[PDB]
């Protein structure tokens, strides 16, 4: 049985799969060309898991996970065994997105649940959490991914239909909100800042209204520069966007049963690949 | 009247369940997907063990012997490869290859050979053995070489198409001219002799010995002809303008021919008779060209241009990068790159890289990391061919540690710390250290 | 007054022996003699014709002889020319010029032939067009050269035919002559562009660029490729009857064959010599070529006759053809200076006096000569035939009444002493 898993993450070397779904167990895999081999089911969960997430295995074997019971739980693998060794809910509401950060950052963690809140749980030395939290959307936040940079920063997608571009700052010790966006007319459900340092940056900004706008900033300077992927709705309202590594390309999890494809071409316009 | 039931618990799941839905709005279409590290996709399965699928991301890049380990290692020996002079990393300093190196792995019929031997022909070095008395004539060899290779290649093309119409011709002054398409002189010559049309025969085996007075001459007796000359056959004219040395750049043109013959076949034409000593294969041919437009996705068509824009090649690769697809990802690559380590012609640091990275990315998606490392280095950017390079290096440690091919892969000049380095972390994720 | 003569001859004589080059004597004798050939010509008793021509014979003569002794003599060995394989065909025909002195000298006695050539005053009113008449009757479906031969010739016009025959004839003589910008000016003007286009093959190709050493001559490449080609090309349209005797015969020659039976009938001596000295060459040029791995196969369309005779022989057939003309005194003396057997028939015509005594000329000539030879080439003749020749020569001064001038004579003989 398994009519309904959430979320799914691959380990920095693709070898250990952790799914998640609704009956709140996450359920670890050893993944192997047609055989993925049930390792571990792990419950403690009081709702569906939403989302799943490895950390840098520059951490040990860490995975970070967000359910409906408005509480975060940090996993871990010892010795052949996994143990929930820490948590973190200091949000009243269904928790939704989990994703830790670039590992030149530490072992950072971002979490954005319903009561319009998203933290950067750290932890500390005694491998204790220190959260710095900041209110991000009125009517709740549906996501918020990472930025890779070289000054930090991540963006969030929320419930007013908004998709704001947090960055830290020493002065204010909480991420100072810097740049926000405008363009759905549905809760944003999910954005995500793309693993490219070349010219300039990409956010794809998928939608509930079935739209995907495209945030590509010049540079530091010129804000962003709105362009609905195509300019007509996909026949059902789109969930998921993530961007691939090496070649920028763009993957659509539309809720219409099949997971499109876009590339951008030298008209800086998109075009669907596959 | 409404009842009490105190089984009522697989009423409260589903009714707590459709309130979880809502309050979220997850609809019962739902699909989730992100990129792999190992870029590749995963989306909601119910079919498999998992809930999940290995998705092996489609592959853009489609030929043959790229999937092969042999040509990456002979295509790394014509490499030398020096660190940066802004980081430790690699990034080729000399490259020796050649459109004419991967013609040994095509088949000598498909159309793909057909370009990049075409490619070879006008881009590749030609070499010339004999010593030459004066180092401007050897200039002058090496182009009737080139000249004499490009011109006999046309004629392999056209063949058939032109040996159909010479089965077809039921006029014999009209075969005799289709063999001078083939750039058959000898042949055009015999069938005029054979055919009563001996002054045409004597006047033919001018054709080749581009003398400027025979081409006026010819061009004389087409004007005397068509101011007046009441009749004059209609490819005895067609043999003349030949000799005139401007066959559709010109007053009786065989430029309506277009309809009836290869555009290639016409591009012969010109590069045969067309006034070879003056100008330069690449001036020649976009004579040519500026007389006839080519068909927008032709790649044989694409290449002759960006031959002949010699003075802005980019400018046109650019122009014709936005117009077509002919020119696949590999070869655009291949080909800056020949042209680049040759001096052959000038690109942009980032039209150079532009084309790397697509390449250098197509080969990560076939799971060809070798492969796609190698590509990396031609990176002029020193900071992108540092993070593309670490990046990927660690990300698959392991598969690039196997056989010796994989060896001088390491030994390319992968910096020893990021090989150890992300060894390290290949050992703190499986839990064996020092 | 022309009884003076013997003056003018002995007069340069003087003015040599005066100045204390060599070649200046014979070039003077050649002018006098001509300016003699001119006298006895314009006005005069028809007895004088024949004297005449004897005389301009005599003018040509050493003509020939100071065209042949300067080349010979003059000759101070020059630099050698280093080709390659990738020169053209026009280099190595220069190349083969240069080392080869025996065919080059056939070349200058060629050049002597055509030299000395009759040409027919160019046509008088010529025709607007070409095959006007044809066009005008209505019947040239197409108007290239090729079409009577296409088809029955009974196309043409026989008006036109008319006129393609002076054309050709006067092209003909015109390329006989050497006359070849005469004749292509003429087929330009008289508006027959192709026949035009076939005398540019004449020139084997030369590239400035590539042969190098003529970058001096030409600034543009020039002349044709595939010649053999178009030398087998032109041999076979010489054969093709349904053309003028005089169109074919130019492509004989073109060809460095003969021409056909009606044209050469009319050839003598010095023209009937000049064709198969022509032959030599051709013949001659493209073996060379085929020496050089400078032919390429597919040319040869055609066989054409790879066997040069030698001068000698050529001479000899040439002879047995004209024997009149052959045998006459001052023509025999033109062959044994082009064989080079010159001292050979000093000494020969001189003990024709021990019928050569008939004919006045020979006896002052041959005398003159080997004074000549002597003076630039020391040695020439022997010291006894100079004396037996001064000295019959020097007794006609007397029976002339000229004892005047005897003494310029007597300069090469310690046997002066006996006057």
């Amino acid at each position: 049985h398994n009519e309904l898993i959430h979320d799914a993450v691959l380990d920095y070397y693709g070898k250990r799969l952790a799914t998640c779904s609704s009956d709140k167990t996450i359920k670890i895999f050893e993944v192997e060309g047609e055989t993925h081999k049930l390792i571990d089911t792990l419950t403690g969960h009081e709702g569906p898991v939403w989302r799943v997430d490895w950390a840098h295995p520059k951490f040990g074997t860490i995975l970070a996970s967000c359910s409906y019971d408005g509480k975060v739980l940090i996993w871990k693998e010892e010795n052949g065994r996994w143990s929930q060794i820490a948590v973190h809910a200091v949000h009243s509401a269904s928790v939704n997105s989990v994703q830790w950060a670039p590992h030149e950052y530490g072992p950072l963690l971002l979490v954005a649940s319903s009561d319009g809140k998203v933290s950067v749980v750290e932890f500390k030395e005694n491998g204790t959490t220190s959260p710095i939290i900041i209110d991000a959307h009125a009517i709740g936040v549906n996501s918020a991914s990472w930025a890779p940079a070289t000054s930090r920063k991540f963006v969030t997608g929320g419930a007013d239909n908004l998709v704001k571009i947090w960055k830290y700052n020493s002065d204010a010790q909480t991420y100072v909100l810097e740049s926000t966006l405008e363009g759905h007319s549905d809760w944003v459900r999910d954005v995500a800042w793309s693993p490219t340092v070349l010219l300039r940056s990409y956010l794809a900004s998928v939608s509930q209204d079935r739209t995907c706008i495209i945030w590509t900033q010049d540079n530091e300077q010129g804000p962003w520069k709105k362009t609905l992927l195509k300019e007509e709705k996909f026949p059902d309202v789109l969930w998921r966007a993530s961007w691939s590594l090496s070649g920028n390309v763009l993957a659509l999890s539309g809720g219409d049963n099949k997971v499109t494809l876009w590339k951008e071409n030298l008209e800086g316009k998109w075009e669907p690949a596959g | 009247h409404h009842s009490q039931d105190p089984f009522s618990e697989c009423n409260d799941e589903i009714d707590n369940a459709k309130l979880i839905m809502k309050e979220r709005r997850f609809t019962a279409s739902y699909t989730f997907a992100k990129f792999s590290t190992g870029s590749m996709l995963l989306t909601k399965d119910i079919v498999g063990k998992s809930g999940v699928s290995i998705k092996r991301l489609p592959t853009e890049l489609q030929r043959k012997f790229l999937f092969d380990d042999v040509y990456l290692d002979k295509e790394i020996e014509k490499v030398t490869i020096e660190a940066r002079k802004s980081n430790p990393y690699p990034q080729i300093s000399e490259s020796s290859l050649l459109f004419k190196d991967a013609l040994d792995y095509m088949e000598k019929t498909s159309s793909d050979y057909n370009l990049w031997k075409l490619s070879s022909i006008l881009f590749d070095p030609v070499s010339y053995p004999y010593k030459t008395d004066n180092d401007q004539v050897k200039m002058a060899l090496l182009k009737k070489e080139r000249h004499c290779r490009l011109t006999s290649w046309i004629v392999s093309q056209i063949g058939p198409e032109i040996e159909e119409k010479i089965r077809n011709s039921s006029n014999e002054i009209e075969q005799i001219f289709l063999y001078l398409l083939l750039n058959d002189v000898v042949r055009a010559s015999k069938l005029a002799i054979e055919s009563k049309n001996g002054h045409l025969s004597v006047l033919i085996s001018y054709l080749g010995s581009n003398d400027p007075r025979i081409r006026d001459l010819a061009e004389l007796q087409l004007q005397k002809w068509s101011t007046g000359g009441c009749s004059i056959d209609k490819n005895i004219s067609k043999i003349y303008k030949l000799l005139s040395g401007s066959p559709f750049e010109g007053l009786f043109s065989l430029k309506e021919l277009e309809s009836e013959f290869s555009w290639l076949c016409l591009l012969n034409l010109t590069l045969c008779y067309g006034q070879i000593d003056e100008y330069s294969l690449e001036s020649l041919v976009q004579s040519h060209l500026d007389k006839f437009s080519l068909p927008y996705d032709d790649p044989i068509g694409v290449i002759f241009q960006l031959y002949a824009a010699n003075e802005n090649t980019e400018k046109l690769y650019k122009e014709v990068r936005q117009r077509t697809n002919a020119l696949d990802v590999q070869f655009c690559w291949y080909l800056i790159q020949t042209l680049r380590f040759n001096g052959t012609r000038v690109f942009s640091k980032e039209t150079s890289d532009e084309a790397t990275f697509a390449f250098a990315a197509q080969l990560e998606f076939a799971q060809l990391h070798g492969h796609s490392l190698f590509v990396s280095c031609f990176l002029n950017d020193d900071k992108a061919a540092e993070d593309t390079i670490k990046r990927l290096v660690m990300r698959e440690i392991t598969l690039l540690r196997a056989s010796t091919n994989d060896h001088i892969l390491n030994r390319l000049k992968i910096p020893s710390q990021l090989i150890f380095n992300a060894q390290a972390l290949k050992d703190r994720y499986e839990g064996n250290y020092l | 007054y022309q009884t003076e003569r013997f003056t003018k001859f002995s007069d340069t004589l003087k003015e040599f022996k005066i100045e204390q080059d060599p070649f200046n004597i014979i070039r003077e004798f050649r002018s006098a003699a001509g300016q003699l050939a001119l006298d006895l010509a314009n006005s005069g008793d028809e007895s004088n014709v024949i004297s005449s021509k004897d005389w301009e014979l005599e003018a040509r003569f050493w003509h020939l002889v100071e065209l042949l002794l300067v080349f010979r003599n003059a000759d101070l060995d020059l630099d050698e020319m280093e080709l390659h394989p990738y020169n053209s065909r026009g280099l190595f025909e220069k190349k083969l010029m240069q080392d080869n002195k025996q065919l080059y000298q056939i070349w200058i006695v060629m050049v002597w032939l055509k030299e000395n050539t009759y040409v027919m005053e160019r046509p008088k009113n010529v025709p607007t067009s070409k095959w006007l008449n044809s066009i005008t009757s209505g019947g040239l479906k197409s108007c290239d050269l090729d079409f009577p031969l296409r088809e029955n010739t009974n196309v043409l016009d026989v008006k036109d035919k008319e006129e393609d025959h002076i054309f050709f004839k006067y092209i003909y003589e015109l390329i006989l002559a050497g006359a070849i910008d005469e004749a292509l000016e003429e087929a330009k003007l008289s508006d027959n562009i192709s026949i035009c286009m076939i005398l540019c093959g004449i020139q084997e190709y030369l590239n400035p660029v590539i042969d190098t050493q003529i970058a001096n001559e030409f600034n543009t490449q020039q002349g044709i490729k595939k010649h053999s080609l178009w030398r087998r090309t032109v041999y076979s349209l010489s054969q093709q009857a349904g053309l003028d005797p005089y169109e074919r015969a130019i492509y004989s020659y073109l060809s460095g064959a003969i021409p056909n039976q009606e044209v050469l009938q009319y050839s003598d001596w010095e023209s009937d010599l000049h064709i198969h000295l022509n032959q030599i060459l051709q013949t001659e040029i493209e073996n060379y070529l085929l020496e050089n791995n400078q032919v390429g196969t597919d040319e040869l369309i055609l066989p054409l006759p790879s066997h040069a005779l030698t001068v000698q022989e050529v001479l000899n057939r040439v002879a047995s053809r004209h024997p009149s003309e052959s045998e006459h005194p001052i023509r025999v003396l033109m062959a044994s200076v082009i064989l080079d057997s010159l001292p050979s028939v000093i000494h020969s015509s001189v003990e024709m006096l021990l019928d050569i005594i008939d004919k006045p000329y020979l006896l002052r000539i041959v005398t003159h000569l080997a004074i000549c030879l002597d003076i630039i080439n020391p040695g020439s003749v022997e010291e006894v035939d100079k004396s037996k020749l001064i000295t019959t020569y020097i007794s006609l001064l007397k029976l002339q009444g000229l004892y005047e001038n005897i003494p310029i004579y007597a300069t090469f003989l310690n046997e002066s002493d006996c006057l």
